[PDB]
């Protein structure tokens, strides 16, 4: 409700709809580049998680431009795009070209209102850690930008879970909600706690 | 630890805190020697039928002056209805600088709608060490993207200098490194470039050239025979 809640699912089949609204929405899909097809993830039900607000949506080779369409198919608008440079501790950066940054695309959807916009700059510098992990960065950016908001990410791993976030992915432990609403929303749904088909 | 919130405590982009921004020099001493004689024309882009520069590119550097730039000015309107098909070679590269805004997804509309497809996403990273805004935007925009786009069958993708002054528009040279360094090729056209950017090995064609020394006839006398399918990083053909 507050504290950090995940649910361990396959995101294709979780009838997020019990979730509720959120603020912010940040996704770092296994693009096909375990992968997800360029259908599963166009189907993927992102729109009804909000009404009025940003979604982060990570990206790399063919997803730049995969991406960018699964963001206009569920109805937002590309307004920024992150850059994270990546370092060793020293702040040193790690086909045609070798590769120092990922992207992470920024869309907006409806009018959000009252959001900070412009504290936080467009670049991320930060320590490379394991595979695939994002920088630790990007929550304090979204935090400041949006503070005290609900928010949900999709595809977390356990290190993603924080304050004011809902996690979901495969590689979580299990399911852990505190949120009354949405307790009260997914015993309605799954009363015998199973999530197929 | 976490530049982010420095930025908003100090000012001081994270970027301004990378550090360090061998027989390469050889390589770039081949490249100086298949270089052409710089040429240029002065041509109004918008008015000038592109189908009379030729023969054919490898390379295009695509610089158009967008609004954004200033704070004549080209739209993503104007910049579509090029015909840069016309003049690419059927195998052949792009570099499309976009800016930071709705140009990075109308530049890939672009680059599909002339024939070519993204392989690489070039981002000019600004810092702002010596002197620590869209509506859309939902942060402060500190680079730019060049794309990268190649059509038919050393280096990072980052470029780091001190965001200009105010007013200048200029690119940074080093796009030019990162370009010469690939061998695409001697056929390397800069469309908008300037007085400024006029380069060995690159025939330059803008609306404020102030001269022009260009000929299709000599131009393509540069690569007949048995010059004309060099990369531009070999060793030069010897004759007599
Ligand atoms: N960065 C990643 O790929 C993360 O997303 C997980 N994942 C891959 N497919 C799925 C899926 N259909 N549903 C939920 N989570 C998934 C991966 O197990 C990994 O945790």
């Amino acid at each position: 409700l507050f504290p950090p809640q995940w649910i361990c699912c396959d995101i294709r089949y979780l009838d997020v709809s019990i979730l509720g609204k959120f603020a912010v929405v940040m996704a770092d899909p296994p693009w096909d580049i375990g992968t997800l097809t360029d259908d599963e993830m166009r189907r993927l039900n992102i729109p009804v998680l909000q009404d009025d607000g940003f979604l982060f949506l990570w990206v790399t080779g063919r997803a730049m431009e995969l991406g960018r369409e699964c963001l206009n198919l569920w109805g937002y608008e590309r307004v920024d795009e992150i850059i994270w440079v990546k370092t060793n501790q020293l702040q040193r950066i790690i086909h045609w070209l070798n590769h120092g940054k990922e992207h992470c695309l920024v869309g907006v959807k409806g009018n959000p209102q009252g959001f900070n916009q412009g504290l936080d700059c467009d670049v991320i510098v930060a320590e490379v850690r394991s595979t695939s992990h994002k920088p630790d960065e990007i929550y304090g950016m979204i935090e400041r930008l949006s503070p005290g908001t609900r928010k949900i990410e999709l595809f977390g791993r356990p290190h993603n879970v924080q304050p004011n976030w809902i996690t979901l992915g495969n590689q979580l432990d299990g399911i852990h909600l505190l949120d009354p609403d949405v307790v009260a929303r997914f015993k309605q749904r799954y009363p015998d706690g199973i999530i197929s088909k | 630890n976490d530049y982010c919130q420095h930025f908003v405590d100090t000012g001081h982009r994270p970027q301004n805190f990378i550090r360090d921004v061998e027989l390469i020099r050889l390589k770039d001493e081949l490249i100086a020697k298949s270089n052409t004689p710089p040429m240029y024309l002065q041509a109004d882009i918008e008015a000038f039928d592109i189908r009379e520069l030729t023969p054919k590119f490898d390379v295009i550097l695509l610089e158009p002056p967008l609004e954004e730039y200033y704070r004549k000015c080209w739209t993503w309107d104007d910049i579509m209805k090029l015909e840069i098909d016309e003049i690419a070679a059927p195998r052949s590269f792009i570099f499309l600088w976009c800016g930071s805004g709705e140009g990075l997804d109308l530049g890939r509309v672009c680059l599909r709608k002339w024939g070519y497809r993204r392989c690489e996403d070039i981002c000019w990273i600004k810092t702002n060490k010596n002197n620590p805004l869209d509506p859309k935007a939902v942060f402060q925009r500190t680079k730019e993207h060049c794309l990268m786009g190649i059509k038919g069958t050393v280096d990072i993708d980052l470029i780091i200098t001190e965001e200009p002054e105010i007013g200048n528009i200029e690119k940074p040279v080093e796009i030019f490194h990162i370009i010469e360094h690939f061998c695409l090729g001697r056929r390397r056209l800069h469309l908008f470039g300037r007085d400024s950017t006029i380069r060995p090995g690159w025939l330059t064609v803008g609306p404020t050239l102030t001269n022009s020394n260009y000929n299709a006839e000599t131009y393509a006398s540069y690569f007949s025979a048995p010059n004309s399918y060099l990369t531009g990083c070999t060793e030069e053909i010897e004759r007599l």
